């Protein structure tokens, strides 16, 4: 173990004496205190040393002691219902032994090493094991924990611990090399985890809501960002979107995120049920909590940790949607660490590399092919929130360069009690034409066709407003009047979604393929009635309108019923009136 | 007890002192000429070579020979108690009230800890500013940052003066409430001249709120680190009151404009390559550490509230100040120049301020069941009579709908009543009452952002009620 | 509305090529005085 | 049809099969060279 | 449809290249196996005299005990020192005067350093 | 054949490494960083003095210290090794597979940098490529041996429109003379840290048609270096010129998101503390774009050519941003896309006003296409220009105000726009577009029509728009 | 060296409507021609290489594209002269110096096009000057100046970059000849901002 005495210290920056044989990015405990540090330049027989905490109360003289690894993460049981740091520093425990305030050095580990789990092993002594294979299992929650062996591991098994309940420190598995495997192995945060092969946007991820999922379709392991302007109901979507997406976890990253932002997000997010199961969601969740008073380098590494879990998630074959709260937080801190480290800012004061390491994060999503052979995938939704909301700033275009969807909330429509408030105008998605396969496969051969109607109905509509707004509704003729009050009728039946009812909270392809069916069809009828002289006044006045109305709110398993009736009625009113 | 002679350089506000290895990084230390002067310092690196230390003050009469550097503290400390309260001090801590010095209960570090955000809790409770533009429709809950945006020579000191005054805690209007909540006034002035310490003196004295409020007022020709310790000890008073006695505390910082111009200057002093506009490139960190000091813990009773008043350089939200400001905190109540210069005091604009944590501190159990909706309605009307106001210059009175006059009319009278309460001091419950009596000069109808029960309940009041006596 | 949407562009661009000519300019005088230093102290 | 990738499957063993039997005459002269240019 | 050529392409593709690593084994083994026979002193001094050549000066002249007697020789005669190391067989290494650059022949290391050219020959002799 | 190894490392910051006592390193040599772990690394030299050597690392830093390190030489000049076998093959973007397939036997070992062709060597770019696409074949004539880069968006379909033209794109002897058969294209696609979506497409797109039998894919992706990036276009365009000029093929190169090559450049030379340009960019950018753009063209005595297709996105959608600037001075032209057209639906969204190729004048004509080829699309561009002044007026004044002359000329800016930039995914002839052209002009009347000669009019004036 | 510098008074017949007309520039002239990348720089001074009513031209390709040299050579043998009536090529003398080929030459091909277009005036010719891009020229001072580490002005170029091009520029006039003729130098120079 490489140990030094500091020889300056000036801000976070410390040089360190007797470091030969210190190795880049590694980490580093400065004083008596142990305060950690990153080694972020070898020069001679010394190291410069970036503390995290503040270092006032430091002298000269003073050990510095290098661990020989990178910033790593835990990765083992123990990680769903836990609330972390940006550097997985478990923040419950230490409000245990700390009280409400965190001081300099907490040295608190991110797996409890005195919990139990059930172990039941699946391999046998002669096995051979490669990376990323199943030793065995751990029942954790809901879930069926697999313990992997280690991306750079292999060997032959030699000793396989019985069944039973033991600490994650116990090796399990002991190889015919020697190598002891426990329950957890440490992972760098910074490079990316192993893989045998990634695959294709083939499959889309189900998100639950209509919008999102017919216009703007997100693929299974694919990227999207969302603004966040302050009023257009983005805690509520991302809720809904971890409640009632085909997630099997969800990895939320706060990385600088206000102080009361995080209050709140703690506590919804522990009063929030899983539909799947009707316990809590946070069994199926790990969050990443940072507050903009917090070190700078938890706050940069916070997406990096929160990443690294998910793909370990994935590994074990799961599908996990991670969800990065206030990027732009993010490339604040980078900015300031690229300052502090005296280097040419870029625009807006960013530091030149800004794209590529955005760029390296949202790519290690994907659906892949995991080296033990299972699938599973890691989908990310980043939020971008300038200060002022100028989409021109860096850390958006950036990201709009790199991600498959842009779903725009908007606060203008939160203002007229439209949600999800997702504008459609502004919003894109660069998955549709992968996806059409799978939607001719699954939901129907016609679908794709009827999603284009719907958006160039909208089109229409939004042509028409520049005449609505001059001379009322009123005004307009027959035809152009229809095609207003078919859009309001999709954006009442079709794109509102109530996230608080018991039904309408989320919608199935089906369910959405129905009631675009229905309004297209009803659209049909409509024109060729004015093409016969029924004035549109009485059109508006049919009940089946209404009964368009109610389809949001009809139950999955009553819908089919419901749907080809309310066709029938359709077709009967249209006939029937004159 | 220790003194270190060998100096080797002075320049600016600089000094570097050789065989110093001793001196921890931070550390304050005192420095004595031949003279017997003693200037104080900090220490900003310490290397095996030499020591630097940023003087304080200036360096008018120090030389190489006979000066020398000693060590006071090795982190700089701040002596808190109970019995700061009804007193002044200087951004250190120098008492320059006249009275003894106090006797610390503790000293307590001012660079503190940050909050571990699963101890906080969701602000939930309201305090009582007394200035309706603010309690009605941009309401301050408790362990909420609402910034106030100022300009170049508009009154924010008077209105900090007025809230600091008038700032009360409400429990009778909580359920059962408490028999008692336990309240007090932090107040950091940074930066200012001889005048606005001789208004705020008096201001504080001529009432009584000095015996519950603790003033840290660093003036404009003190030294520059003073002005970035004033805020730090400010809000470590301020912790150590709500989070070891179970106040409600109010944190009102005078000027953040000269907090980061002083930042700058250190920063530049210290050899740092400024960012962007010329401000540190950690001038967000700094910020929040600043900021993000308030809050409401899980399992304490008491409070930090914050009101940081800052000028906008150029009457330009997009400075750095405002915006990083405004992208740490929870609002931002703006003064207009325009209220102003009518002769509208306090100059509140209400169509620009907003309180994001509102929704949550105004309803039933706190306030009154109607707070949020009439807000709604308030925020409405006054912002088609404005537009009504200028398209009447083009078009007439005689050629707008009655409707329109009306919501004319409404706004004249806002300005006159709403607006413009002088140094009166308002309980929520008159500032609703002229709400709903301005209110009713609307038709019953176009009130469409209120529940028939409450109109039913509150609508019909007379003007007469302000009006004969604003 | 445009045409002032470009200058605003424009004066910004102006403006920030500049301060960042600046700062490349400081950074590189004082890496010279560090190297002079370093020399000959 | 699937038949003609059975003909493709057969016939790229086929070569496969030809390109091993041909090198297994004139591997030992071939590590004679590389033992000649490897050598000082 | 002609895309199924893909099969033949790259089961020829695949065949040429286990020809080649199997053409490499042998090399290997034939490298290893020239300690073992008589003719081993002459090429190890050539090397280690080609790694001399390669320093404007070198400190020491390093090499497996087994073949210091044999290097000894040119370690006097050239004036630089020598020390036993359990170094790469087959051939010597150097050390700059300095100590901070180091020149070593080993066939091992020199048949990686020429595979990648002679390749092409091996190939066309091949077919 | 001897492996020189360098201990003595310094120095190291960033991207960055300095070595003492490498006198012996050449500039430009590429060397191999070995630390403990045994991890293999490369790095090349960006400065060697009788004190130091300057070494940037192609990859992070990580594991790097100053006891266990050592950087030995693998050349004096950057090199890589080709052959007639690359084909078919996918590499790494510094040139390793990464298709499983064995390494490749190299026939020579080329300089990466390539060497400038000089200008008496060259013969002028002449034979005319159709692409299928309306707005480039008659408007903006792509010719063989030509870089005429696609100026796009954030997320508009460029690399859709770059596919396209790769499946479409043909030679058409017939109408040059000669009749000769086929040649296909031989495509060199270099990725410069694209998504695993648009690789994904890629190859979907190349397998449908059949086009990676004859094709080279060097795949630098978003989770690799970005030092590596600066790498990969000089290895594809190595391969190119050696293909078309040492075994007569026509190379089709194909470079996408060369804003990526541009950012990583400037982190490079922000690590280097070099002279910026005009956003922070290295004041050689241009110098470094040239080296990579130079490189197609034809040659006089050889029968090859390379042609590229490169594809950057114009950050914040402004030409004037330096990465667009300083290729418009480079390139022989560019094929920009609109956002409008795309909005509204139209595809490919090329607005020819701001596109242009330079080269076009010589490869349309009499005996290259037909004759009537440039005034047509003189005439085009002049009645597009004035449709687009009618537009932005009528935004002001409305429709009813306008003269008859102003509302034909209306009438033909839509028509133009619904069908010639409009045509989806296909594949039309020389011949059909100049019908389509020929046809929207015949909605205005013979006199206004000053570019085309008065023979010309009376040959083709005339059809209805009715093309099936 | 010349004998004496005289005032321009007769034209330079660019053949182009719009420059001789509007905006005409002498025989011991100077011209510039800025503009941004498509709007037509590099045709234009190739009708001016054309038509000119210059004796000898001289074309200085200073970091420009490589294609528009190849076009001259391929194209000027089979034109004519305007007056001479022979082959254009043959009143020609390029110097060509590509954005591919080194870059500290661009400032040495600026100098020996000026010093031959100088050469031939002293015969007692009119000569004209084209140079495709100074702006490459300035890329070259910069990169030069960056590596010298001296400190730069304005856009990192260094602060002596206008003496550079006034000292070039000022080469131009109409000139008696130290033989007692008359010759001039008319300098057309391509900025491309």
């Amino acid at each position: 173990m490489i140990q030094g005495v500091i020889q300056k210290i000036a801000g976070p920056a410390v040089i360190a004496k007797g470091m030969l044989g210190a190795r880049m990015y590694d980490i580093c405990k400065v004083g008596e205190e142990g305060l950690v540090g990153e080694i972020i330049r070898l020069d001679g027989d010394t190291a410069f040393v970036q503390v995290y905490e503040d270092t006032s109360g430091l002298k000269v003289g003073e050990p510095v002691v290098s661990t020989g690894l990178p910033l790593a993460v835990e990765l083992g049981p123990g990680m769903l219902n836990g609330i972390y740091d940006g550097i997985q520093r478990p923040l419950e425990r230490i409000r245990e032994k700390t009280g409400i305030y965190i001081t300099r050095g907490v040295v608190v580990h991110a797996l409890d090493r005195e919990k139990k789990w059930a172990w039941t092993p699946m391999v046998k002594p002669g096995d051979e094991v490669r990376g990323g294979m199943v030793l065995g299992t751990v029942p954790e929650f809901g879930f069926t924990h697999k313990i992997l062996v280690p991306p750079d591991v292999r060997g032959r098994v030699k000793e396989v611990k019985p069944a039973g309940e033991y600490t994650v420190e116990e090796p399990v598995v002991v190889l015919e090399d020697g190598t002891e495997l426990k329950m957890y192995h440490t992972w760098p945060v910074r490079r990316a985890r192993p893989v045998q092969r990634k695959l294709d946007p083939n499959t889309p991820f189900l998100t639950g809501m209509r919008i999102l999922d017919v216009l703007f379709p997100v693929a299974m392991g694919g990227t999207a960002a969302i603004p966040g302007p302050f009023g257009a109901g983005k805690s509520v979507t991302q809720q809904s979107l971890a409640k009632w997406s085909n997630a099997d976890v969800v990895v939320y990253v706060g990385c600088g995120e206000r102080g009361n932002e995080m209050t709140d997000v703690l506590v919804e997010f522990p009063e929030l049920t899983d539909p799947k199961t009707g316990g809590p969601l946070m069994h199926r969740t790990v969050l990443i909590a940072n507050t903009s008073n917090m070190p700078v380098a938890a706050r940069e590494a916070s997406i990096y940790v929160g990443v690294t879990i998910a793909e370990y998630f994935r590994d074990q074959g799961f599908s996990v949607a991670l969800m990065a709260d206030s990027t732009s937080r993010w490339a604040e801190a980078l900015r300031e660490i690229s300052s502090r480290l005296e280097e040419m800012p870029a625009e807006e004061g960013y530091p030149p590399y800004l794209a590529a390491r955005l760029a390296a994060f949202y790519e290690r999503a994907g659906k892949v092919i995991t080296l033990g052979g299972e699938e599973g995938a890691v989908t990310i939704v980043g939020a971008v929130s300038p200060p002022g909301g100028d989409m021109s700033e860096p850390v958006t275009q950036s990201t709009l360069r790199i991600v498959g969807a842009f779903w725009r909330l908007d606060a203008s429509l939160a203002f007229r009690r439209h949600f999800p408030a997702i504008n459609w105008n502004g919003s894109y998605s660069l998955f549709t034409s992968a996806l059409d396969p799978w939607y001719r496969e699954n939901v129907a051969e016609d679908y794709p066709e009827l999603r284009d109607a719907i958006s160039e109905l909208l089109q229409r509509e939004a042509g028409l407003q520049e005449i609505v707004q001059l001379v009322g509704p009123d005004a307009l003729q027959d035809a152009e009047r229809l095609v207003i009050e078919v859009g309001r009728i999709i954006r009442e039946d079709f794109l509102q979604q109530n996230a608080y009812h018991e039904v309408d909270a989320y919608c199935s392809m089906k369910k959405a393929y129905g009631i675009m069916k229905m309004i297209l069809a009803f659209y049909k009828e409509a024109e060729a009635a004015i093409k016969r002289g029924v004035s549109i006044d009485e059109i508006l006045q049919l009940p089946v309108l209404e009964r368009i109305g109610r389809a949001r709110y009809v139950s999955e398993e009553e819908f089919p019923a419901y749907f080809e009736e309310a066709m029938k009625e359709i077709q009967g009113a249209f006939k029937a009136l004159a | 007890k220790k003194e270190y002679t060998g100096i080797t350089y002075i320049s600016g506000p600089l000094l570097f002192v050789e065989n110093a290895k001793d001196l921890a990084y931070g550390a304050i230390v005192d420095i004595k000429d031949g003279t017997g002067r003693v200037r104080g310092g900090q220490v900003i690196e310490v290397s095996e070579e030499y020591a630097v230390i940023q003087v304080f003050e200036e360096t008018t009469g120090l030389d190489l020979a006979t000066t020398s550097v000693s060590l006071v503290e090795d982190v700089a400390r701040l002596g808190v108690s109970k019995e700061m309260l009804g007193r002044r001090f200087n951004g250190i801590g120098k008492p320059i009230d006249g009275l003894p010095p106090i006797t610390p209960e503790k000293r307590l570090p001012i660079t503190g800890l940050p909050l571990n955000p699963v101890a906080r809790r969701k602000p939930e409770q309201f305090i009582q500013t007394g200035i309706s533009t603010i309690d009605v429709m941009n309401t301050l809950v408790r362990g909420q940052k609402l910034p106030i945006f100022s300009g170049s020579g508009l009154p924010a000191n008077e209105i900090a003066a007025q809230i600091a005054r008038q700032a009360t805690v409400r429990p009778d209007l909580s359920g059962e409430g408490e028999k008692e909540e336990p309240f007090a006034v932090v107040f950091a002035a940074m930066g200012i001249t001889q005048r606005e310490l001789s208004y705020f003196i008096q201001e504080f004295e001529r009432t009584g709120a000095l015996s519950r409020s603790v003033l840290f007022l660093n003036k404009a020709d003190d030294p520059t680190i003073e002005r970035i310790l004033t805020p730090r000890m400010a809000l470590t008073v301020a912790e150590y009151l709500a989070f070891e006695h179970d106040y409600h505390v109010l944190v009102i910082l005078t000027d953040m404009t000269n907090y980061c111009e002083a930042l700058r200057e250190i920063g530049a002093a210290r050899e740092e390559i400024p960012g962007r506009r010329g401000y540190p490139g950690y001038m967000y960190t700094d910020l929040a550490t600043i900021y993000e000091r308030a809050g409401v813990v899980e399992g304490k009773k008491g409070s930090v509230t914050q009101i940081p008043i800052l000028s906008m350089p150029d009457d330009d939200r997009t400075h750095p100040i405002p915006d990083l400001t405004g992208y740490i905190t929870e609002g931002q109540i703006q003064l207009s120049r325009e209220l102003h210069r009518k002769g509208i005091y306090p100059p509140i604009d209400p169509l620009p301020s907003l309180s994001r944590l509102m929704n949550n501190g105004v309803g039933k159990g706190k306030t009154r069941e109607d707070h949020k909706q009439v807000s709604d309605q308030l925020y409405s009307a006054y912002a088609n009579g404005v537009d009504i106001r200028k398209l009447v210059a083009i078009i007439g009175e005689d050629a707008l709908t009655e409707n329109d006059r009306r919501y004319l009319q409404f706004a004249d009278a806002f300005e006159r009543f709403f607006i413009n309460q002088g140094q009166q001091n308002r309980s929520i419950e008159e500032s609703l009452q002229i709400a709903w009596a301005l209110l009713s000069m609307l038709p019953q109808g176009e009130l469409k952002r209120i529940s028939k029960d409450h109109i039913g309940k509150y609508y019909g009041q007379k003007l007469e009620e302000i009006w004969g006596a604003p | 509305i445009p045409g002032i949407r470009a200058q605003i562009r424009f004066i910004q661009q102006v403006l920030e090529q500049r301060e960042r000519e600046d700062t490349f300019r400081l950074k590189r005088i004082k890496g010279k005085i560090e190297a002079r230093e370093a020399e000959e102290e | 049809t699937e038949a003609l990738l059975a003909r493709y499957r057969e016939r790229a063993e086929a070569e496969a099969k030809a390109v091993r039997e041909k090198a297994m005459a004139r591997l030992d002269e071939a590590v004679a060279l590389v033992l000649k240019e490897v050598l000082p | 449809e002609s895309a199924g050529e893909l099969l033949v392409a790259t089961a020829r593709t695949q065949a040429r290249g286990e020809v080649l690593e199997e053409v490499r084994r042998r090399v290997r083994e034939a490298l290893e196996a020239l300690p073992q026979k008589p003719e081993w002193p002459e090429v190890v001094r050539k090397l280690a005299l080609e790694a001399l050549e390669a320093l404007p000066g070198a400190k020491a002249l390093v090499a497996n005990p087994e073949d210091l007697p044999h290097l000894e020789a040119l370690a006097r005669e050239r004036g630089v020192e020598l020390q036993a190391e359990p170094a790469l067989r087959l051939g010597v290494r150097a050390v700059g005067a300095e100590g901070k650059t180091q020149v070593e022949n080993s066939l091992l290391a020199r048949l990686d350093r020429a595979w990648d050219a002679l390749s092409s020959k091996v190939a066309q002799a091949l077919w």
